[PDB]
């Protein structure tokens, strides 16, 4: 009969898919894939390593996929929401008109829009040398009328200890980011913060922390433990 | 001389809507007040497929109403038969972020783009017997958001800048270049003779083009935010727009106006997905509260709530002979209704 | 800028140029389409599981 | 189909008020968030102010803090920009934006070019 | 009073079960609220937890004892269930470690399929051989009265349901701490100031993951060894301990009682 033949026929095809198709499911769940964002084109993101750029990158045999955007209009509100389900997104903004409040805007709208309200975000603060030549030379101050009031944490930690004026220029910067991050969500995502220089290798190590620390959280969540 | 041809356009504007005021008579609902009411029908899932890893975002049934194809973020593009819930050409993609895909009217070629601005063509038999990239289109500079086979031969993509195209699939280039919308295209539909199509975009206007030549016939601004989805009428003399706002509009042809509004007050989210049923007396909306509302097309009231999902909907069709809808999801499943 | 402005301004006069029908005729026409092919729509009226093709 | 017209601003002395007034068409006005920003010669779109639905969220650029004023009717369909003390580098053409989704906290793309729901904008020099 | 002891073991034992089946079948009917693996083995646990005090409440309230085969069956069924219950609370623990100790390259085809393999089948292989050496280590002539099937050879009862036991409360207790070290490391992270303050979420859930590791079986190591309280403690947190997992993981859970409505 030609019913039960084709049957047959469609149902081991339908198996040697099943196979391969666990199989790729094998390789995706060990991915970590990241969004690399960026304020802006003067942001140094190819550096802290079209339409669209991949980057495959391992540490300690753990995998990462970063995807840069390329080829895309400014407007980015709705291709965005293909990039709900990454582990994170590391958002690099230059701390030297006013981009750093474009950089505060974007920030606040990726981190209260409702389909990436359980992405977390990694924040890379570049540009540190050319915020620290910019305190020391006699536009922060202007920009940011608070900054006035403003005065250094307990824990600022300075190891490089420049001078206590860039600190506390640095240390204001991630504060106004924080503030966002804080106000905004509270045990959905976590925003981790960090400073770099653009000449340390470190990076990927800080990224792969907060991976690390975003995936534990996510596996705590499960438990409503957190 | 600007600021004069600012004047001009603002004066056309006003002109045209007077002309739409003159031409509007009677609302479609004083029409459709004598007419029996669906009688609040039910469907239940008669079939979940579940072979996706990562959340799918199209799904495009087959001419014969049978074979449908999916396409999700992990990179994939299943061809399911729906009838024995089995799946053939599982076929992997070279960029994963995948947007939209399209089942040729022949059933030999299926479509597919995404964030890599290029749409590919897959060549479903060959005497290998192993489907493989018969084309690669690449003359957009965005996102490709949609993308319908015209006749098998040609193919027409919408993308995030801006801009359709009518593509020749033989010699891979661009034939005709439709522009007029400021907003990045979201959806496009062909009508059933393949004649014209309506495109929706990112902002509140959808514009109707005819493919031959491309020169925007018509334009129809009723919504307030973006437009994610747009259907065809069956009879080709209407279609209806899903937007943002969470409102769904029947616009028609050959009259240039709203004919009805498709809203409910506890509705606060936006459409993602619309289509028609086989006679166009119902239309199914997809919402992003994760559920799926039947709507009597001449009444405006809600007559059935399809909430099978646990994440926002993003695709779903009608089958040739309206045997079933397919609905999919961010949660990486596919269900068929009846 | 100026072009954009000249082509939005003639896609206007195009778009003023053509002629529309009642309102009320399109109603009639599209509840006469409904009404015609309203037998032959399987989400309309449930069908026995006999020739359903997802029994 | 939306639209939304900025009126008010010309030459203003330095140090000097103004009112900038926004008219809404189109659309339910309170669902939305409003948004004011501005386009300097040569300098491209830059965020000055926001307000919510019904406000009790304003916020402001830190240059304007002390000084701009962001309200808005929503029975009248309207939003206004009060510049109390103007400077001269404050010329710019300012524009009335309305974000994309209603009953959203976010809104995206407002000071992008080529941005489909914003008006035409005001031209405000501030010049001896 | 020995006599006490036996009406809140039976109490505990049937609040328990009619809880313990009232979660079940919620998580069972339910498709949505079991997509992750701790929903699959927290039914995996509850199952086995219910098989377990519904066979102790069988072998206390039968009294049978001129049918050597049927009482060598329950004792056998009654440790069986017994040792599998301990090595599902260990499966949570092992699990608890692949998802916050080893963070990266967790994934293994057959997840739940693996877990339930091991928990049911180690606990199988553990009664086969003690049945093996002899099936008189199951007759008769923890044992409430003076007639019960239950264990009597007095040496395999501290190698497979101690020993196991032990075993089983250590690694419990170990991934305990480093699940609450974790947890004080982040509520100490102060962010901007005062961050996470304490509220009744974060107790209950420490509730629910101390009734879901098995820690009050620890009470057992004071009541053995005699502290008249201790055991009273150790059978109302044991005994009712399916309750509690009801409390805290169906009653509690939002998206469970968003299911039932
Ligand atoms: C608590 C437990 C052992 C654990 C059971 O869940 C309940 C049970 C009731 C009788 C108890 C026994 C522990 C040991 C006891 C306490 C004796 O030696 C006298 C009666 C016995």
């Amino acid at each position: 009969e030609d019913q039960r033949n084709e049957e047959k026929a469609q149902r081991e095809a339908n198996k040697k898919i099943e196979k391969q198709l666990q199989k790729d499911k094998q390789v995706y769940r060990a991915t970590h894939r990241l969004l690399l964002l960026g304020a802006g084109e003067s942001g140094k993101n190819t550096i802290v390593k079209s339409g669209i750029f991949e980057t495959k990158f391992q540490v300690d045999k753990v995998n990462f996929h970063m995807f840069d955007v390329g080829a895309q209009r400014d407007e980015r509100r709705k291709w965005i929401q293909c990039f709900n389900d990454v582990t994170a997104i590391i958002f690099v903004v230059a701390s030297s008109t006013n981009r750093l409040q474009a950089a505060l805007k974007l920030f606040d709208s990726i981190w209260n829009n409702k389909w990436l309200r359980d992405t977390s975000v990694i924040l890379f603060l570049n540009k540190q040398d050319l915020l620290a030549e910019k305190v020391l030379a006699g536009k922060i101050e202007d920009y940011f009328p608070e900054f006035a009031r403003y005065t250094t944490p307990e824990d600022a930690t300075p190891e490089p200890g420049e001078d206590p004026r860039v600190t506390r220029a640095k240390y204001f910067i991630r504060d106004e980011f924080l503030r966002i991050s804080t106000a905004s969500g509270d045990g959905r995502h976590y925003c981790y913060p960090h400073f770099t220089c653009a000449v340390d290798t470190e990076n990927i190590r800080r990224v792969f922390n907060d991976c690390r620390d975003i995936i534990q959280r996510m596996h705590l969540r499960q438990y409503e433990l957190l | 001389e600007l600021d004069q041809l600012r004047q001009e356009a603002e004066q056309l504007k006003n002109q045209i809507r007077d002309a739409r005021k003159a031409c509007a008579d009677a609302t479609l609902s004083q029409i459709t007040n004598n007419i029996d009411p669906v009688g609040r029908i039910q469907m239940r899932t008669r079939r979940t497929l579940r072979g996706h890893l990562a959340k799918i975002y199209a799904m495009h049934w087959g001419t014969d109403s049978r074979l449908l194809v999916s396409a999700s973020q992990d990179g994939k593009l299943i061809i399911w038969d729906s009838y024995t819930t089995n799946k053939v050409h599982a076929i992997p993609l070279r960029s994963s972020w995948v947007m939209t895909c399209a089942y040729a009217p022949s059933g030999n070629y299926v479509a597919c783009g995404g964030l890599d601005n290029i749409c590919s063509i897959y060549n479903l038999k060959t005497r290998e017997g192993n489907v493989r990239v018969s084309r690669e289109l690449a003359g957009h500079t965005g996102y490709l958001s949609c993308c319908r086979f015209l006749d098998d031969n040609q193919i027409v993509t919408s993308s995030g800048d801006t801009t359709c195209a009518l593509w020749d699939i033989e010699t891979g280039q661009q034939t005709t270049t439709f522009t007029g919308h400021t907003g990045d295209v979201m959806s496009l539909s062909l009508a059933p003779d393949t004649r014209l199509f309506v495109s929706g975009a990112c902002d509140a206007s959808a514009k109707l083009w005819d493919v031959r030549e491309g020169m925007c016939r018509q334009t129809f601004t009723g919504h307030e935010s973006d437009i994610n989805a747009i259907c065809f009428f069956p009879n080709g003399n209407a279609f209806a727009t899903g937007s943002d706002d969470a409102t769904c509009r029947l616009f028609d042809l050959r009259a240039d106006q709203e004919l009805m509004t498709y809203s409910h007050d506890n509705i606060i989210c936006g459409i993602t997905s619309v289509s028609f049923s086989k006679s166009g007396r119902l239309l199914l909306a997809g919402y992003d509260d994760f559920n799926c509302n039947v709507w009597d097309a001449l009444k405006a009231d809600r007559a059935g709530v399809l909430a099978g999902h646990d994440n926002r909907v993003s695709c779903l069709g009608v089958t040739d002979d309206g045997m079933a809808v397919a609905t999919g999801s961010w949660d990486s499943f596919l269900k068929i209704w009846n | 800028s100026i072009a954009q402005a000249r082509k939005l301004v003639e896609q206007l006069k195009m778009e003023a140029n053509i002629d529309r029908i009642k309102v009320s005729k399109a109603a009639a026409d599209l509840m006469a389409y409904c009404e015609a092919h309203a037998k032959e729509d399987p989400l309309l009226t449930p069908v026995p599981a006999s020739e359903n093709p997802f029994r | 189909q939306v639209q939304l017209q900025e009126s008010g601003g010309g030459l203003v002395q330095p140090g000097g008020s103004l009112r900038l007034s926004c008219a809404a068409s189109g659309f339910t006005f309170s669902n939305y968030k409003m948004n004011w920003v501005r386009q300097a010669p040569g300098k491209g779109l830059e965020w000055v102010s926001d307000i919510s639905q019904s406000g009790a969220s304003i916020s402001y650029t830190g240059s304007v803090k002390g000084r701009f004023t962001i309200s808005r009717d929503n029975a009248k369909n309207t939003l206004y920009l009060q510049m109390n003390s103007l400077k001269p580098e404050d010329t710019a053409v300012y524009y009335c934006a309305r974000c994309p989704a209603p009953f959203t906290r976010d809104c995206f793309d407002v000071t992008s070019t080529t941005y489909a729901y914003r008006g035409q904008g005001t031209q405000v020099t501030v010049s001896s | 009073q020995m006599m006490a002891l036996t009406f809140i073991t039976y109490i505990g034992c049937g609040l328990s079960s009619i809880f313990l089946s009232v979660t079940l079948v919620t998580y069972i009917a339910f498709e949505k609220i079991r997509r992750d693996y701790p929903s699959k083995i927290l039914i995996q646990l509850c199952a086995a937890l219910l098989l377990l005090n519904l066979i102790f409440l069988l072998d206390s309230w039968i009294a049978l004892y001129n049918t050597r085969g049927f009482c060598i069956a329950v004792a056998v069924f009654l440790h069986y269930f017994l040792l599998v219950s301990f090595t599902w609370m260990g499966l949570e623990a092992f699990h608890m470690y692949l998802a916050l100790v080893k963070v990266f390259n967790t994934y293994i085809r057959k997840y739940i399929l693996k877990f339930c393999i091991v928990g049911w089948g180690i606990p199988a292989v553990v009664v086969s051989i003690v049945l093996t050496i002899s099936p008189d280590n199951y007759g008769i002539g923890n044992g409430t009265p003076d007639d019960f099937c239950w264990i009597n050879s007095n040496v395999v009862f501290y190698i497979t349901v101690v020993g196991y036991f032990c075993v089983i409360f250590l690694l419990n207790v170990s991934m305990f701490i480093v699940v609450l070290v974790q947890l004080c490391r982040i509520k100490k992270k102060k962010q901007l100031g005062a961050q996470r303050k304490t509220s009744i979420q974060d107790l209950r859930s420490i509730a629910g993951l101390t009734f879901l590791l098995g820690i009050t079986w620890g009470f057992a190591f004071f009541a053995w060894g005699v502290n008249v309280t201790f055991m009273y403690l150790f059978a109302i947190f044991n005994t009712l301990q399916g309750f509690f997992i009801f409390i805290f993981y169906c009653a509690a859970k939002e998206n469970v009682r968003k299911q039932w409505r």
